[PDB]
């Protein structure tokens, strides 16, 4: 219900968004789970600070460990970047400081869960920062596991991050994309023995277009239309941000130069 | 064999031949055979052709071997190469070896044979026929640090005056 | 060593399904191929992490002090 | 056929290292020598007490990974529990040129 | 003693790629340490970058003393040689 | 290196955007040129790596056992029925333009192994430093911060090219170049040095 | 040990502004703009974006060197016509696309069951 | 600097795919004029050539050498063509063994021409600028 | 030999090497570590004071940085100290040690150092990460790859030096390589598989992409080529944009097989002026070879164009290859199940044609062939009645393959493999060897315990009847690796003798040096040679040109060469000269024309009597084949318009001309007799090309054209002659050690007629050296 | 570990190419590169 691009959804949950992405130029549906995959912001473990490890597991190795568990990012969108507050080193306006405490207590194994860990700073009272469950037991990934008088002392200081500066920062998993099932547009050229038809399967995708028609003559003007996206969330976003956000950074950093452009002719031509 | 020959009609026709494939070499006395070519009968031992045909005809065989071995591999050398390696195993009066009893022990520069093998033995006897060194070698002029006669250094350079203009 | 947290390739998050997994197998009577289709891991590059995975933790601990 | 033995199996003929590779059968036969070369510097789990050991260097793998595709004869030598490499994801393409 | 008179053309007219390189270099160490340049500079400050503009305007103050096996040489100098190459 | 003497090294490292993808949403943890393939003639990497990817879908193991009834026709037509192309290629999609790749490409799980040498383990500069006793030459060795070796071998090459002064200072600039004192007469180093 | 920051894929040191913008010696009426910190998320948008535009002759970006983010841009349009503008226009029309695309695509997420 | 340069109407007998699909090998034959015959190589995936057909085809060279090829935008320009297939050429040689008869060598930038007649003695030239369209 | 002859040296550096795609073919990536660490000597000059003391200032961290700083009084000013380290006024005659930036002088070699190629001279490029990179088509010279290879680098100290190294060592100079007249690197890989790709016909590139790619070439002259198809879609064909890396006046020629000026499969190469025509682009062009384009465009337009020339290439090769993607999978080794059976049914029949011949044997009905064993006229038969199963197969395969098979597509292209491989890797693997006789019995009278006694049936003795894909069996992989072993064996153990050979070879010759007297003499002045190689010409400025003089029909060369003013019927025709008429009869200038034509049949039976072998195509300087193609370009002449030369012109031209190309320079009897004698063979490629009939009919000629091409041909000449300097001795022992170093394995079956029997390779190199009175073997040869 | 607990050295016809008598006692592949090549052996 617009003028421009033309969603349409067909299956999607808490996890997945299944859509067709009617009515665009390709270099953009393109540049749009680029920037998607590793642009839009969010917050995770970025530096670890260890009391005491008596562990099986070394120090850094731990510390890799963290980084990568997913961290709510809801309202990261009103943190600051560590490296702008002003603050000397980190802060609570730009960091949600963690605390991992675990004892090997019984004889028996120990597991560290992620749910063991413990905000500190304060939140400010906003939706970022709480390590993410999907675990139907209730726990969260798996940091280390303990044996006996095994101590692990922990802290650790969440920033804001672009998974193009490390991939711990990435809200993306695997985004499906595909266009033109049949090939019409002869994009491709099918490696073969025999049958290049029966050589080949027919993506689900097939079943939402016509078949070429041997009797008809190829199809020059043609440029590509309609894609078949499926992108999948991490977590710490829920999936539609992601792709929200995705449009919004990607028009954001589209303007920043838009802008920047502006930002030089009323600069030599002025004063 | 076949082999390439002026016809009479003007194309170079291929003329068919057969010819004969030995194990062994006297051509002292094969060559003095009835019935055959002794303008053209050619043995790979090209020591033999060396005591027979004279050294010149030597030259040709020693190159045609030297040959021989690197196009049967499908390699190809410049002529201008091989020839003069050829060449150097030559002037000295007969086959002169690629080794410590060919080439060096030749009144040189004892520096210089000095440096390839048979190191102390060279000085020896260097130092008891009170030998005087050219010093224009290669190897010679690097035992000494100095820039030695070669592209670069083949000539000297100086100021011409006169400019001053 | 211990189960990665997101398969190296994609990256969803495995980290957590490692106990999943072995509770599917031992306790439920599956393979691992129907047990990794439980889990939510359709795509073979997270697959080859859970089912190439190998848990060095456990003898790792067996040590004393 | 007047037999007196039979062997145990084929892949008997091989070495510790050799065992290693997945079809030598359909190698050249140089190449499987060179992996038997490789085999003994590629890098994971040495012993399970490498941290208690006090040996001038030593490297261990962060995420050791068995075989996707193994020898009967890995299992007699114990490759799937000390790996020494990971089942990564590869393609054969052109893809720029570096 | 022994040398060669200004004609008898026993040589090559052309410079050698052993000379010219040769040359660049010996003006390439002079124009280095304040020597006077004997060209205007187009605006360029490399010494070997310079010499070579030197070299087109052909006023390189130096002569090539060429040896002949015997123990005789010939001098040519900067002007009267041809570069070509 | 993988396990068939296909050795090489990591010559770049891309991001998982500007990296080839399949319709799948897979990326290539690693890509390796077709070239080193036909020329040295490993077959068994290619087979490994269509097992591979069967073993990771049915979920099941790999059994690589060298002499076996186990056939690339075998294998293909169960890579087949699980929705593939029966010989392991796989449509992808460029990374900087997301344009449909007009070749298929295989592609797929292949183990590799990590072997030592890394380049921070072998690099290695030195613009002088440590002389040594006797010779007064540059000490060996990267472990102790020395110089390379000029073999007569590479003092050839130089007097091919016909670079002299070069060969000069390779061999007095650096390195070893002293002074002394000698006689208008016999021509020693008897000559005291008694200087200043 | 000589690998450089990553932060340097997205932000700028000393004296690095965030486009030079300069004449293109070659053809007339045609530019060559260097996008820093960039990439074909960038790149690639404007070029298609802006051959649209019939009033354009010439568009093309290159990435010089992977191991460095930056892009060039180079433009060559009809006579009495500044580029910049070209530029200018082709970079609304996207963010009119997107600012179009997200609306629609609130207008159906709400709408889903899941 | 304008204008047609040769005009016939021809008769395809032979489309030959030597192993090519994009491409195209047309022996093709003149009407009324006997000897003359050509052999072009025409892209079927866009203009299709079945066997037994009829083209009409031009060669003319009209509308600092190359300007860099602007954009169509043929709605608002004047055209030079009202064919359904045109292509751009170079002629890299003229064939005269015996003749009688005379021969001509194109190279549309990779898709060769060889036409055969005689009356074509002041209309082509050894130059660049030469093309070619086709219809019906 | 160890600390006079090869030192330890400073400044230098090593580090593992990796190929890029994006850079410049003299460049070199060094990384900042190493730049920061090697330091380049530098006088302080007005001219560098104001990027000096910014230098200094800057510190030995920042990249563009120094340590040290050395005064007049002789002191050493450490920069990583020092309290005056932030202070210090930079006065004129003083040094900084400034680190090592771009575009600089650095030596880059790699061992084994067998060349002069091995040690080239490249410009720095500081980058990150640790690797030293460089151009791909820099990779042969070196034979580095990327498999975990070091490389080493040398920084020079004076400017003498730094002049020295970009002078004569300088890498686009390398690129025609001195030991075999022929550009010695090329298009490699990646690159050529898909300058192959990209020049198909069916290979159409459209707007979107074509733009970028000729933003892609730099100095692309800014002005797009009309696209070739302009019909219903304007496209452009593949080579229609890959010629725009090419320069311009720059013209190629081959004609492959059915190459009849149209190509059914698009045959042969023609290049016009800065366009190409026809063909398909690959190895035997763009490739290293000696009529490949890279000769061309090195002779004509230069080195620094030729360099340059490379980076174009692929930048744009890289582009279209990476946005179209290239692979390779097992199914590009499977064959028909026709085809397959067909292959087992082509060794079931040639298996049994074993089993007859030893039927036969066995029965004592098979004669010996004179001179040799009857169990040695068995092994010879079965021998080759295997072999010639193989390629029966092999070649079953290859006719098997489809276009779009990868692996095919890479021998058609010519970038990794051959036939074997194929037929290896599909068809069947074949018999196994060692010491040049097929499987031997280990065990006795068997091969191995799963065999009884006396079996000589090709299974027992080691053919692998089934294919790396089929698989080897059990026995069959055990044989296979009794042979391959072998190869490791040889490299392991037998380089040290072709390495031993090239220290000899090179210490045997070393210091001859072509003198300023062009004579080719040693340390004591003893000649060796009395004209460098029979010429004086420098093997570089080299190609081989046939002599149409002679294979011809003793009538079809009158046709030629051969003007009989007074004969109305041979006379040359008014419509090919000014002149035409009122010059038939005329008694004078037939005397010239006589004289002409008597020097050229004086010419044909000389060279006859030279080349026996009726051999034309020989190794001459200056290109004349491309000197007449770029006149009739420059000039633009119309094969139309009648020239304008006088028979005196023409005739008494080049008669002129020969006086001036110099060698030797002398003005005594003997020298000039040596110098009309060293030049004889190249004039009668220059009298044959140069004859009236031809200058005047074959390639029309005006007179200014002329003037021209004679002109050019003496300067093109001069060039070619060789400079004073030259150590030839090195030169000449490197350009034989080299090829021998690529003698192993064999060396010396080797797919023909088998056996041979003589004694080859490094073998007989090693006797031929020794002067060997004990040579294995020796051989009589009658005619 | 394993691979260097059963190694065979040789001192000093021909001792490198791989014997049939080797059959099922040394192994084929297994063997250093270079220097060395055959003279050592893996069980
Ligand atoms: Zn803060
Ligand atoms: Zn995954
Ligand atoms: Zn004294």
């Amino acid at each position: 219900s617009e003028e421009g691009p033309q969603v349409k959804i067909r299956e999607a949950s808490k996890d997945n968004v299944d859509f067709i992405l009617s009515n665009v130029d390709l270099a953009m549906a393109n540049s749009l789970r680029r920037v998607m995959i590793a642009e839009i912001p969010t917050l995770a473990i970025d530096s670890v600070e260890v009391e005491t490890n008596t562990t099986v597991l070394a120090d850094e190795f731990i510390a890799h460990r963290l980084g990568l568990i997913p961290l709510q990012s809801m309202d990261i969108e009103q943190l600051e970047y560590s490296r702008d507050c002003f603050c000397e080193d980190h802060c609570d306006k730009c960091s949600v400081v963690l605390t991992l405490q675990a004892f090997g207590e019984s004889e028996s194994t120990t597991n560290v869960y992620s749910k063991d860990l413990v905000i500190v700073s304060n939140l400010m009272g906003r939706n970022i920062g709480h390590p993410i469950i999907q675990d139907k037991e209730g726990n969260g990934v798996l940091i280390c596991k303990l044996r006996k008088g095994q101590e692990l002392k922990l802290t650790c200081v969440a920033k804001k991050g672009i998974a193009k500066e490390h991939a711990k920062w990435g809200p993306a998993a695997a985004i499906e994309f595909e266009y033109d099932p049949w090939n019409k547009l002869k994009h491709t050229d099918y490696w073969y023995e025999q049958d290049s038809a029966k050589e080949w399967p027919q993506s689900k995708n097939c079943e939402y277009e016509d078949p070429p028609n041997e009797g008809d003559p190829f199809d020059y003007k043609a440029q590509a239309d309609t894609f078949y996206m499926n992108v999948e969330s991490v977590g710490s976003i829920p999936v539609d941000q992601v792709v929200v956000r995705g449009i919004d950074t990607l028009q954001k950093k589209v303007a920043s130069i838009l802008l920047a452009l502006t930002q030089m002719d009323q600069d030599k031509v002025n004063f | 064999y076949d082999r390439k020959v002026p016809s009479p009609t003007g194309e170079y026709v291929k003329e068919p031949e057969w010819v004969l494939e030995t194990d062994g070499v006297n051509l002292s006395e094969v060559m003095t055979v009835p019935g055959i070519d002794p303008t053209r009968i050619y043995t790979n031992s090209f020591i033999d052709i060396m005591e027979v045909l004279g050294i010149e005809a030597g030259r040709a065989a020693l190159y045609k071997e030297v040959y021989n071995v690197i196009a049967s591999d499908g390699s190809y050398v410049n002529y201008r190469h091989m020839a003069l390696l050829v060449d150097v195993m030559t002037t000295q009066g007969g086959l002169t070896s690629v080794t410590r009893h060919g080439f060096n022990r030749s009144n040189t520069g004892a520096l210089m044979r000095c440096s390839f093998e048979e190191t102390v033995e060279i000085l020896f006897e260097a130092g008891a026929s009170a030998e005087l060194d050219d010093c224009r070698g290669v190897s010679e002029n690097v035992i000494l640090g100095q820039m030695a006669p070669i592209g670069t250094g083949a000539f000297d350079v100086m100021i011409d005056e006169e400019s001053l203009v | 060593m211990i189960v990665p947290v997101r398969c190296f390739s994609c990256g969803k998050v495995v980290g957590d399904k490692w106990e999943s997994y072995l509770n599917l197998l031992q306790e439920d009577e599956l393979d691992e191929g129907t047990a990794l289709s439980r889990l939510g891991l359709k795509r073979y590059c997270c697959r080859r992490m859970i089912l190439t995975h190998v848990d060095l933790i456990e003898k790792f601990l067996r040590y004393n002090p | 056929t007047t037999f007196t033995h039979c062997e145990i199996h084929p892949s008997m003929i091989l070495g510790v290292a050799a065992s290693i590779i997945p079809f030598p059968d359909h190698n050249q036969s140089p190449r499987n020598t060179y992996q038997s070369a490789m085999g003994k510097q590629a890098m994971g789990v040495f012993l399970t007490n490498y941290n208690v050991r006090m040996d001038t260097m030593a490297n261990i793998l962060y995420y050791p990974q068995k075989p996707l595709g193994t020898t009967r004869a890995m299992e007699y030598l114990k490759f799937r529990e000390l790996p020494a490499g990971q089942n990564a994801i590869v393609a054969i393409a052109c893809y720029s040129g570096y | 003693e022994k040398a060669i008179p200004k004609d008898q053309r026993a040589t090559t007219p052309y410079m050698t790629k052993y000379e010219r390189a040769r040359i660049l270099g010996t003006r390439a160490l002079q124009i280095s340490m304040n020597a006077p340049v004997f060209v205007d500079l187009e605006g360029e400050t490399d010494p070997l970058r310079i010499a070579m503009k030197e070299l087109a305007e052909k006023k390189i103050p130096l002569v090539i003393r060429r040896y002949l096996p015997d123990g005789s040489f010939e001098d040519w100098s900067v002007e009267e040689l041809i570069v070509d190459l | 290196a993988s396990r068939h003497g296909q050795k090489g090294t990591i010559g770049i490292t891309y991001r998982r955007e500007d990296m080839p993808f399949t319709a799948e949403g897979i990326v290539p943890d690693l890509i390796i040129n077709p070239h080193a393939i036909p020329s040295r003639m490993t077959v068994a990497h290619l087979i490994e790596c269509l097992l591979s990817k069967v073993a990771a879908l049915s979920g099941n193991e790999g059994d690589a056992s060298p002499f076996t009834d186990i056939t690339v026709e075998g294998i293909s037509k169960l890579l087949r029925e699980h929705g593939y192309q029966s010989r392991g290629f796989e449509v992808m999609y460029n990374g900087h333009t997301g344009k449909k790749l007009m070749a298929q490409i295989f592609f797929g799980p292949t183990y590799y192994q990590r072997l030592r040498h890394m380049v921070d383990d072998k690099i290695h500069a030195r613009a002088r430093g440590p002389m040594q006793v006797l010779t007064r030459q540059p000490v060996e060795g990267r472990s102790r911060d020395g110089g390379l070796r000029f073999g007569e071998m590479e003092r050839d090459c130089m007097i091919a090219h016909g670079a002299a002064s070069f060969l000069k200072e390779r061999l007095m600039e650096a390195s070893d170049a002293f002074r002394v004192h000698i006689c208008g007469i016999c021509g020693l180093m008897t000559v005291i040095a008694k200087l200043n | 040990m000589n690998a450089p920051d990553r932060f340097e894929l997205f932000l700028l040191g000393e004296g690095e502004s965030k486009l030079k913008i300069d004449p293109d010696t070659k053809a007339p009426n045609a530019v060559v703009i260097t996008f820093e910190k960039e990439d074909h998320t960038l790149g690639n948008l404007i070029r298609a974006e802006l051959l649209n535009d019939r009033k354009v002759l010439f568009a093309a970006y290159k990435v010089e060197h992977p191991f460095f983010a930056r892009f060039k841009l180079r433009i060559q349009t009809t006579e009495g016509y500044d580029p910049k503008d070209a530029l200018k226009n082709a970079c609304n029309s996207i963010i009119n696309k997107l600012g179009a695309l997200k609306t629609n695509f609130e207008t159906e997420w709400n709408l889903q069951t899941l | 600097m304008s204008n047609t340069l040769f005009d016939d109407i021809f008769q395809v007998s032979e489309v030959d795919p030597g192993r090519y699909n994009k491409v195209c090998r047309i022996e093709a034959a003149s009407t009324t004029q006997d000897q003359c015959k050509l052999t072009l190589d025409i892209n079927v995936e866009l203009f299709p050539v079945a066997a037994q057909d009829s083209l009409t085809v031009t060669i003319a060279s009209s509308l600092s050498a190359t300007r860099s090829w602007r954009p169509p935008q043929a709605g608002d320009r004047s055209l030079a063509d009202d064919y359904d297939y045109v292509m751009y050429g170079t002629a890299y040689k003229f064939e005269e063994v015996s003749k009688d008869l005379i021969a001509v060598y194109y190279s549309f930038g990779g898709l060769l021409m060889r036409l055969e007649g005689n009356y074509r003695n002041l209309n082509n030239l050894k130059q660049e600028n030469a093309y070619l369209l086709i219809r019906r | 030999r160890g600390n006079l002859m090869g030192k330890r040296v400073d400044f230098s550096a090593r580090t593992v090497i990796s190929g890029d795609p994006n850079l410049e073919l003299d460049q070199v990536g060094v990384p900042k570590s190493i730049a920061k660490t090697l330091t380049y000597p530098e006088v302080v000059t007005p001219y560098n004071i104001d990027r000096l003391t910014q230098l200094v200032r800057n510190g030995p961290n920042e990249h563009p940085g120094a340590k040290y700083v050395i005064r007049d009084s002789g002191d050493r000013i450490d920069l990583r100290y020092s309290k005056r380290a932030g202070d210090i006024q930079l006065q004129y005659g003083w040094k900084v040690e400034r680190h090592i930036m771009d575009n600089d002088p650095v030596l880059f070699n790699r061992q084994p150092s067998l060349h002069k190629m091995s040690m080239m001279a490249h410009r720095v490029k500081v980058i990150p990460y640790s690797t030293f990179r460089l151009n791909l088509s820099v990779t042969s010279p070196y034979n580095a790859d990327f498999d975990g290879d070091e490389m080493n680098l040398h920084v020079p100290q004076s400017e003498e030096t730094r002049a020295e190294l970009s002078q004569l060592c300088a890498v686009p100079l390398q690129i025609v390589s001195p030991q075999s007249n022929k550009p010695c690197m090329g298009i490699v890989q990646d690159t050529l598989c898909g300058i192959r790709k990209l020049t198909l016909r069916d290979t159409f590139i459209e707007l979107d992409q074509v733009l970028n790619m000729l933003y892609w070439v730099p100095d692309w002259d800014g002005v797009i080529p009309t696209p070739a198809i302009i019909k219903p879609k304007p496209l452009w064909s593949g080579k229609q944009i890959l010629s725009v890396a090419i320069p311009n006046g720059i013209h190629l020629q081959r004609f492959d097989e059915g190459t009849t000026l149209l190509s059914p499969k698009d045959n042969g190469m023609l290049i016009i002026d800065g366009q190409i025509i026809f063909g398909v682009v690959e190895k035997k062009t763009v490739g290293s070879s000696n009529g490949g384009l890279i000769h061309v465009v090195t002779r004509e337009k230069g080195p620094q164009v030729c360099a340059k020339l490379f980076g174009n290439i692929q930048k744009v090769v890289n582009f279209w290859l990476l946005h179209n993607g290239f692979s390779t999978g097992i199914g590009d080794t499977i064959a028909d199940g026709p085809t397959m059976r067909e292959i087992t049914e082509t060794i079931a029949e040639a298996k049994k044609k074993v089993l007859d011949v030893t039927k036969e044997a066995q029965a004592n009905l098979l004669t010996a062939k004179h001179g040799m064993t009857l169990r040695e006229s068995f092994e010879d038969n079965v021998v080759r009645f295997l072999n010639e199963a193989r390629d029966k197969a092999g070649r079953l395969a290859e006719v098997n393959l489809k276009d779009l098979n990868n692996v095919k597509q890479m021998v058609m292209a010519g970038s990794k493999g051959s036939f074997i491989n194929i037929a290896q890797m599909s068809a069947c693997v074949g018999q196994q060897s060692v010491e040049g006789k097929r499987i031997a019995f280990g065990f006795v009278d068997r091969t191995l315990p799963h065999f009884s006694k006396d079996d000589y049936s090709p299974e027992s003795k080691g053919f692998v009847e089934n294919s790396y894909l089929r698989g080897l069996t059990p026995q069959e992989f055990f044989f296979h690796a009794m042979g391959g072993r072998e190869g490791l064996i040889d490299t392991a153990v037998k380089t040290a003798e072709t390495g031993y050979i090239q220290r000899r070879l090179v210490k045997a010759l070393e210091d001859i040096m072509v003198h300023y007297d062009n004579t080719t003499r040693n340390s004591l002045g003893n000649v060796i040679q009395f004209i460098y190689g029979e010429d004086g010409m420098d093997a570089a400025h080299i190609e081989k040109q046939s002599l149409d003089t002679i294979g011809g029909s003793d009538a079809a060369f009158e046709k030629r060469y051969r003007v009989d003013l007074l004969n109305t019927d041979h006379t040359l025709d008014p419509s090919l000269l000014e002149s035409g008429s009122e010059i038939l009869g005329d008694l004078k200038l037939q005397v010239l024309l006589d004289e002409e034509y008597k020097q050229l049949v004086k010419d044909r039976k000389f060279l006859r009597e030279v080349f026996v072998d009726g051999e034309a195509n020989w190794p001459l300087p200056v290109n004349i084949r491309r000197i007449i193609q770029n006149a009739q370009q420059t000039f633009h002449i119309d094969h139309t318009k009648p020239s304008d030369l006088t028979i005196k012109d023409i005739v008494l031209g080049v008669k002129d001309l020969q006086e001036n190309l110099l060698v030797l320079r002398g003005k005594n009897e003997i020298i000039q007799n040596a110098q009309r004698d060293a030049v004889t063979l190249f004039c009668c490629l220059l009298r044959s090309r140069l004859a009236t009939r031809r200058v005047l009919q074959e390639y029309r000629l005006t007179k200014q054209a002329f003037d021209w091409v004679l002109s050019n041909i003496e300067a093109q000449f001069l060039r070619s002659v060789v400079h004073p300097g030259e150590m030839v001795g090195v030169l000449a022992a490197q350009s034989i050690g080299e090829p021998a170093t690529q003698m192993t394995l064999n060396t010396f079956h080797f797919a023909g007629v088998a056996s041979k029997k003589v004694t080859s390779g490094v073998p007989r190199l090693k006797e031929i050296l020794n002067v060997a009175k004990n040579m294995k073997t020796p051989s009589l040869t009658v005619y | 570990t394993l691979s260097h607990l059963r190694r065979t050295n040789t001192p000093i016809a021909k001792p490198r190419q791989l014997h049939n008598t080797h059959w099922g006692l040394v192994c084929p592949a297994e063997t250093p590169e270079g220097q060395a090549c055959g003279l050592v052996k893996n069980l």
